């Protein structure tokens, strides 16, 4: 029923405002241990020699690497994504230039995606950055992905119960609930807010009085939007292992300046990054994946905050391999 | 210690009393029965109860609303009984999610909610008639009905009058345990933090005030139970030492005091004002204020605090920022 | 343009705020605080027009009561200071001062809705009984604060309107009389009724009823007040500081 | 200065300590040892609020705020301007409240009435201590306590709830609110019932104990009784905070997740999952 004390608490606002983190040490410990499994950087190799655009046949993204550097990247990718199957997860064992296995073409695109995150989305990932591991954690299917309807368990390495399965209609409300930190909010914030850029998260007026022409009848947004935004925030909070005060002074959720933390601005960039990943890199992979990887509407699995963060405010507690793998970005 | 203030040590039994009303004496139903254990802390007699057209109508209308709600809840779990029982609190009947304005929404998206609200409203109106008319039948003033009217009015404010004033049924309260709760936050969010609505604050001072007053008054009566202070009607018409001592307890404590009649007016007023204040807040919300925090800022009232972590500009305003 | 905006930097919610505070202070100060003054005024040592009640069984009363007769307080002042406490000049239980004080209620028997005597012993209320499970105190000894047996319970007095016992009546040992005691002063055990408010000797002077089988509102007050006085006066140490 | 019926009750006695020394009245107010101590602590507390407030940015009553220390001071002394005034005011506050309560005991004793009111008053004092003392001690810092400001304390309440994502799902809160609501309802029913009987209208007769019970038996099939409704009202009011306290103290020291998630004890039972 309960979590025994002591609680670890931080301060994220002016004294007397009850703003900050509230953490269970055993939980933090467990997540640190899981995340500590991040394989170390591979040893540095020879700088020096022909580029693989010359040496190999079908290199389209990493062509400027030396052979040693390139094969180092292939070793790293294998550890991070398909360590149990090895190189032949993506490659034809008798022809390494062949693109015949679907993971190969997906991986090329993921190389482009990863370089784009570390190059174009530094407003979010800073100099920490991401590798294949950040999401995949050693398996071809990342453990925390989203479809265009809620799915359970959140971690797809866990066996579902009958009621958790997406086909069992009686379990829908719980699938929704377990995506919004157990709330009864009747909204899927993934498809609403993170799959694409169609909706506005903000719902609160920035004036005291109602502006004429936007405040009556069909001029107005429905109150549902406010519930849906709350659902997104419950999800974001749970996805990062945190609460509203990490980012907001609840006095005024809609205000920036002294009323929001620096982390709130990083979160904002995070939403933008996720929409780009989903719209431009992940969703289009439905044409490359086997039917067995797709959801019930033919969608490829897509990313949310949890895909990388997995219950922690910085993914992997801020572990980085950025300087170890320059070929994953930032690209000059 | 006065053990009688804790429970009744020796309970009494006698023939059951019936006070005749101007009408409806023949519509009292039930054989009264006695609970010994209830009898320790209240009257042991349960029943009979009065039927009457308005109470019956209440039950017909209210049961209809409950059936609409429950059926929609059951559909939400695909009519699986185990999941219904498990998930009950999470289940709900929701106002329209799309903006149709004041258009009657589709049954799948708000229509059943509006229909349950219609039946609930009829049920509350019917019960109000019962509460009012029973007083009249028994030669009593209608003080309880008027207080009940303000509660009903508050429910109509959050149910249909605010929706009608801003012109959207999407703003109404859902039916359901957690879902009606989730609305509190949605609504507070939409209107810029209800802590900054002065009427929310008035309603809370009165609500807390009912706490204070019923603790203070209940305690006071128990404290003068040895003098029959619980017999408040004849203490009003013929002041006794019970209520002299009660008045003096408060006079000597806070410098002033009530009478045994007027303390009930204080309580009735405070109760009433919890609901009157709430209704006014709600009636101003969205109609004439869009963001209560910013309205307080406009009028110089809101507290401000130094930055702890660095002030953080809205990244949406940065040059080149995405939408 | 904004809904609710008025001339000046003025808006509708703003004007309703002032109105709401004005309504509250008007009700509190001009109504509620006036109703609060219908007893105890005018003060001794702003007022509403008198209120008249039509009584359930004929007649009227107008409050506050003005009694044609006025009681003598056996109290002396302890000092010249206006706020100094008073001190009993005799026996405060019999003289009924301090917490032994009673109100000058009507010398009328409180009535049921049908006009019968409301508070009556079970010997009169022959249709009433004690709930199964509870002690019948009749025939049990009453033991006073000093642990001395003061008398023996003879009857219970029931409120016929509320179905609730309000007094025990006991024969007073050695004094050829009976006395009532409110049940709030009684600790009802299986073998005895314990009364810590007064000592055994002090039962002799409990206020006496005019009639054996009925009790007036004033008598109820006199009876109840006597035991209450015991709490402060049963012994000399009861008026002094606890610590 | 005295009510018409007041003199006869103004006797010496009933003090817990002090004897005759403080056993007197100032106007209507009884003094007693705890009157003296109450005024002492009120004066000290209010003077500290004054000094602290003058050092701040505003004299606007809504905007003024005297805040506890940063978490990092723990349970130690904090400098006067950075949490120390708050610490001193809180000690004064508790002295005043406890003094108030004990003075009410002395008043009760003198009047020969029960001590039910001071006992009932122990409840809000207890809740104050939960908020400002017990919970902060369990978490290890006075900085978890609420600030003294008309509007600022609402900002604390607000952020505190949202630290647990949705405080409405807190079970001790659910109990607390339910009691708040049923208490307010019951006070209106009770006040209304008494007034309806004494004020039937027109020139109608005042009604009776029997009419009170008939009204509620008719409307809801049960009437609790004239004495019992007073016990019930005290019980309902008290339990706003007696049950609330559990939800307050749980939050942080015995639960670090959001409140809705706590309900997994029920939702996540394997046999219906
Ligand atoms: C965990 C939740 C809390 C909470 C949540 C809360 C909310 C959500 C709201 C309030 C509001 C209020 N609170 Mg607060 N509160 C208050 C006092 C107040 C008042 C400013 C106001 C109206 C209360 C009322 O009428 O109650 C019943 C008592 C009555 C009717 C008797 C009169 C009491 C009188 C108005 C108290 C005035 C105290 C002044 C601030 C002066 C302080 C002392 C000075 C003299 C040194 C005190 C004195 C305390 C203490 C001592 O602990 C306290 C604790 C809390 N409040 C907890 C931290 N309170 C309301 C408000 O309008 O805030 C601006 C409001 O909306
Ligand atoms: C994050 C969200 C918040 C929020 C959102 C909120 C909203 C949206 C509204 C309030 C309102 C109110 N809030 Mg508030 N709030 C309150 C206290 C209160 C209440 C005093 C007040 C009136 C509501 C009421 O009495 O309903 C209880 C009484 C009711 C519901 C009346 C029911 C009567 C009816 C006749 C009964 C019918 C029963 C039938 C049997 C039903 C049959 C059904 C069948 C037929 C289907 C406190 C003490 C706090 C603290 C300590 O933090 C707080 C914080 C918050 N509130 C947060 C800021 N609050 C109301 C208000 O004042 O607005 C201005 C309001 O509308
Ligand atoms: C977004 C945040 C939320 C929130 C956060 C919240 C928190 C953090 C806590 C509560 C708590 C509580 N909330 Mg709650 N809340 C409540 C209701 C309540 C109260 C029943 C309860 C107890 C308040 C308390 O501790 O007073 C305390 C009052 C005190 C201590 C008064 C002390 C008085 C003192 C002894 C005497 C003072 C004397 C003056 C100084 C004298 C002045 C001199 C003059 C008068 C002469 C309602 C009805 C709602 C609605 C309608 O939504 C709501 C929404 C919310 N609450 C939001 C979801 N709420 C508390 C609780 O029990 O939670 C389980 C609590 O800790
Ligand atoms: C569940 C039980 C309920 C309950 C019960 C009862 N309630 C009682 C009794 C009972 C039985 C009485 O016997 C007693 C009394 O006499 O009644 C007339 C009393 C009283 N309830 C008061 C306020 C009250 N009740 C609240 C809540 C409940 N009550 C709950 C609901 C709340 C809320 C909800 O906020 C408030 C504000 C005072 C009016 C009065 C104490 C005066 C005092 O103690 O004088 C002595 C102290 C002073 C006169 C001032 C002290 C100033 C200090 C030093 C400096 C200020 C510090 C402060 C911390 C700053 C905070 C400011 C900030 C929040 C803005
Ligand atoms: C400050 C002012 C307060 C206030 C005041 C007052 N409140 C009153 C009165 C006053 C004065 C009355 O005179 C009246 C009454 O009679 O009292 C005995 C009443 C009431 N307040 C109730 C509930 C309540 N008050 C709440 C709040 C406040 N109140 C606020 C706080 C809340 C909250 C807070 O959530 C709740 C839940 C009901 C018990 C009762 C209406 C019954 C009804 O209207 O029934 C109408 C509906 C029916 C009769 C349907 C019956 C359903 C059955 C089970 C059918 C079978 C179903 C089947 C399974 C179908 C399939
Ligand atoms: C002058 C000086 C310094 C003197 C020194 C001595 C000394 C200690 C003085 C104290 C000075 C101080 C601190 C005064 C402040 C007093 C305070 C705390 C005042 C607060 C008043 C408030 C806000 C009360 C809230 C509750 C409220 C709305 C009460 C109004 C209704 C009343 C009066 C209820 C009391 C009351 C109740 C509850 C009954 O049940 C009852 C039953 C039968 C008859 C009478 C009564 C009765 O009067
Ligand atoms: C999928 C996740 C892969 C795994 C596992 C391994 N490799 Fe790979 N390989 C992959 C891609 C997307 C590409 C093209 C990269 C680009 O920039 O376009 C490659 C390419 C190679 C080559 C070049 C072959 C050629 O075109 O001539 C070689 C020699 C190669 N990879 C080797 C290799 C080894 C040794 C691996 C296991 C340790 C391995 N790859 C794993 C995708 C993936
Ligand atoms: C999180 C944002 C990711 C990062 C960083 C990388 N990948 Fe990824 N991958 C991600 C998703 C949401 C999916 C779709 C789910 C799926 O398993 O199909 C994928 C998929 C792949 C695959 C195909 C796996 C399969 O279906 O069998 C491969 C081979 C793959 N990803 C490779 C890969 C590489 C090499 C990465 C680093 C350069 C990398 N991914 C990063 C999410 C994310
Ligand atoms: C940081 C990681 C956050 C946490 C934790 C929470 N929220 Fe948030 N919020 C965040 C951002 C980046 C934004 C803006 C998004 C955008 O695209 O503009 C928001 C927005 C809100 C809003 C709407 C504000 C408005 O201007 O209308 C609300 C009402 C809100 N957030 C509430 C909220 C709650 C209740 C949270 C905890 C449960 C919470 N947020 C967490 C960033 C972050
Ligand atoms: C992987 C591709 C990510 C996804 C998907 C999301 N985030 Fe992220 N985030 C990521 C990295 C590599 C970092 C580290 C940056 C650093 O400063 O060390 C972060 C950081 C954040 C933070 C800042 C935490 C802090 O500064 O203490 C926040 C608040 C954050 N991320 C929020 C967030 C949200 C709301 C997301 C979904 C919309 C999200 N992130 C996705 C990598 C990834
Ligand atoms: C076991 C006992 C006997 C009964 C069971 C009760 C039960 C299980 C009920 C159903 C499940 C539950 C518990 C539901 C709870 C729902 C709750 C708490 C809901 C709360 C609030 C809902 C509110 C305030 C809704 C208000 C709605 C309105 C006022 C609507 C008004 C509509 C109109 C006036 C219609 C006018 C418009 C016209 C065009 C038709
Ligand atoms: C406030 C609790 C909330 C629940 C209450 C509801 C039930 C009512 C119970 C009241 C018990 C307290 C009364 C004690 C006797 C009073 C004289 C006091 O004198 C005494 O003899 C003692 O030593 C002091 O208490
Ligand atoms: C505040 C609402 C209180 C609800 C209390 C309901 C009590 C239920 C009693 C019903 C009485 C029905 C008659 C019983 C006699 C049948 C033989
Ligand atoms: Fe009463």
């Amino acid at each position: 029923c309960f979590e025994p004390p002591p609680a670890t608490t931080t301060q994220t606002g002016f004294r007397g405002l009850s703003m900050g983190e509230v953490l269970h040490p055993a939980t933090v410990k467990a997540k640190k241990e899981r995340d500590a499994q991040y394989p170390p950087a591979l040893a540095a190799v020879k700088a020096e020699g022909p580029p693989v655009s010359q040496v190999y046949k079908n290199v389209k993204v990493l062509g400027n690497l030396t052979e040693a550097e390139f094969l180092r990247t292939m070793t790293a990718i294998t550890e991070w994504v398909s360590p149990q199957e090895g190189c032949t997860y993506c490659h034809d064992e008798n022809n390494l230039a062949s693109e015949a296995k679907y993971p190969y073409v997906v991986a090329r695109r993921m190389l482009e995606m990863t370089r784009a995150i570390n190059t174009n989305w530094t407003q979010h990932v800073a100099q920490t950055g991401v590798t294949c591991y950040t999401c995949h954690r050693g398996t071809p299917l990342p453990p925390y992905v989203r479809y265009l309807e809620p799915t359970l368990p959140l971690n797809n390495r866990e066996t579902p119960t009958h009621v958790e399965r997406v086909e069992t209609r009686s379990g829908y409300v719980v699938r929704l609930a377990k995506y919004t930190a157990y709330s009864a909010l009747n909204y899927d914030p993934f498809t609403m807010f993170l799959a694409n850029d169609k909706r506005q998260v903000r719902v609160v007026p920035q004036t005291a009085l109602p502006l004429v022409g936007v405040s009556r009848g069909k001029e107005r947004r429905p109150l549902s939007d406010a519930y849906a935004t709350f659902a997104l925030m419950m999800s974001i909070s749970d996805s990062l292992g945190t609460n509203c005060t990490f980012c907001h002074n609840a006095q005024t959720f809609e205000s920036w300046g002294k009323k929001s933390t620096p982390q709130r601005a990083i979160a904002w960039w995070g939403i933008r990054m996720v929409r780009d990943l989903n719209m431009n890199y992940l969703a289009p992979l439905n044409a490359s994946l086997p039917a067995s990887r797709l959801g019930r509407q033919g969608e490829a699995p897509q990313a949310d905050c949890r895909t990388c963060h997995q219950g922690v405010t910085k993914p992997l507690f801020g572990a980085s391999r950025l300087k170890d793998y320059p070929e994953l970005g930032p690209i000059k | 210690a006065d053990y009688q203030t804790i429970y009744t040590q020796i309970q009494a039994r006698g023939p059951h009393i019936t006070v005749s009303g101007e009408w409806g004496d023949n519509d009292r139903v039930g054989k009264p029965f006695y609970s010994y254990w209830l009898g320790k802390i209240g009257d042991a007699q349960i029943g009979p109860i009065y039927l009457g057209a308005s109470g019956i109508a209440a039950f017909a209308f209210g049961s209809t609303a409950i059936l609409i709600i429950l059926f929609n809840m059951a559909a939400e779990v695909h009519f699986d009984p185990l999941q219904f029982f498990r998930q009950f609190f999470w289940l709900g009947l929701y106002p329209p999610k799309a903006q149709y304005g004041m258009g009657i929404p589709p049954l799948h998206d708000g229509g059943w909610w509006l229909m349950a609200g219609l039946f609930m409203t009829l049920s509350l109106g019917s019960w109000w008639i019962r509460v009012y008319s029973r007083a009249r039948a028994l030669g009593l003033g209608t003080h309880i009905a008027w207080n009940f009217a303000a509660a009903i009015f508050f429910v109509l404010c959050i149910g249909c009058i605010h929706p009608t004033l801003v012109g959207s049924w999407s703003e109404g309260v859902p039916f359901g345990i957690w879902p009606h709760i989730d609305w509190l936050t949605a609504f507070s969010i939409r209107y810029g933090n209800f802590y900054y609505c002065p009427w929310h604050g008035f309603s809370i001072g009165f609500a807390y005030g009912c706490g204070l007053l019923f603790a203070a008054h209940g305690a006071t009566i128990l404290a003068v139970a040895r003098f029959g202070g619980d017999r408040e009607i004849e203490q009003i018409t013929d002041r006794g030492t019970a209520v002299e001592r009660a008045a003096l307890f408060w006079r000597w404590t806070i410098g002033f005091n009530a009478t045994i009649e007027s303390v009930h007016r204080w309580g009735w007023f405070f109760s009433l004002m919890v609901m009157v204040s709430a209704s006014v807040g709600i009636l101003l919300t969205g109609t004439f204020v869009d963001n209560w925090y910013l309205w307080c800022v406009k009028h110089g009232a809101a507290p401000d605090y130094p930055a702890y972590l660095p002030a953080t500009p809205d990244p949406a305003s940065l040059p080149g920022a995405p939408k | 343009m904004y809904h609710g905006a008025l001339a000046q930097h003025l808006d509708i919610a703003q004007l309703v705020w002032y109105a709401q505070w004005l309504v509250i202070w008007t009700v509190v100060l001009l109504y509620l605080r006036r109703e609060d003054r219908r007893e105890g005024y005018p003060l001794v040592e702003e007022l509403p027009y008198p209120k008249t009640f039509v009584l359930p069984h004929g007649g009227t009363v107008t409050v506050p009561r003005r009694r044609p007769e006025t009681r003598e307080l056996k109290l002396a002042q302890t000092d010249g200071f206006e706020g100094a406490p008073l001190q009993p000049t005799g026996n405060p239980l019999v003289d009924a001062v301090g917490p032994a004080s009673y109100a000058e209620r009507a010398e009328v028997v409180d009535a049921t809705v049908d006009g019968k005597a409301k508070i009556v012993p079970l010997r009169v209320a022959t249709d009433f009984s004690i709930a199964e499970g509870d002690v019948d105190p009749r025939g049990l000894p009453v033991v006073a604060a000093d642990g001395v047996e003061a008398g023996t319970v003879t009857d219970l007095w029931v409120d016929r309107s509320e179905h609730y016992f309000r007094y025990l009546e006991l024969s007073v040992a050695g004094s050829a009389r009976t006395a009532l005691i409110p049940l709030g002063f009684c600790d009802v055990k299986k073998d005895k009724i314990v009364v810590t408010s007064i000592l055994s000797e002090q039962f002799a002077n409990v206020p006496r009823l005019q009639s054996r089988d009925q009790i007036t509102l004033r008598e109820e007050d006199k009876v109840s007040a006597y035991y209450a006085g015991g709490l402060l006066y049963a012994t000399p140490e009861r008026a002094e500081s606890l610590l | 200065a005295l009510l018409s019926f007041e003199r006869k009750y103004r006797v010496r006695g009933g003090t817990l300590i002090g004897g005759d020394l403080f056993d007197f009245w100032v106007g209507p107010y009884f003094v007693g040892f705890f009157g003296v101590s109450a005024i002492f602590f009120i004066f000290l507390g209010v003077s500290l609020i004054g000094y602290a407030a003058s050092q701040g940015p505003t004299w606007d009553p809504f905007a003024i705020s005297i805040n506890p220390p940063d978490l990092k001071y723990g349970l130690g002394a904090a400098p006067l301007l950075e949490g120390g005034f708050w610490q001193a005011i809180t000690v004064c506050a508790l002295g005043a409240f406890i003094s108030w309560m004990l003075r009410e005991v002395e008043i009760s004793r003198k009047l020969g009435i029960g001590w039910h009111v001071p006992l009932a008053f122990c409840v809000p004092i207890f809740m104050f201590c939960v908020l400002q003392v017990f919970r902060p001690l369990l978490l290890g810092s006075w900085g978890h306590a609420f600030p003294y400001g008309i509007l600022s304390h609402l900002d604390w309440v607000n952020n505190f709830g949202y630290q647990y994502l949705n405080w409405h799902y807190n079970p001790g809160h659910m109990s607390s609110v339910s009691f708040l609501f049923v208490n307010a309802m019951a006070l209106g029913l009770h006040g209304g019932l008494i007034l309806s009987v004494a004020n039937p209208g027109d020139g109608d007769k005042v009604k009776t104990a029997e009419h009170e019970n008939q009204y509620f038996r008719d409307v809801v099939g049960y009437s609790i009784g004239a004495l019992s409704i007073h016990r019930l009202g005290l019980f309902l009011a008290s339990n706003i905070f007696l049950t609330g306290a559990f939800g307050t103290i749980a939050s942080g020291p015995f639960w670090t997740r959001g409140w809705p998630e706590w309900w997994g004890w029920w939702l996540d039972i394997p046999f219906w999952s």
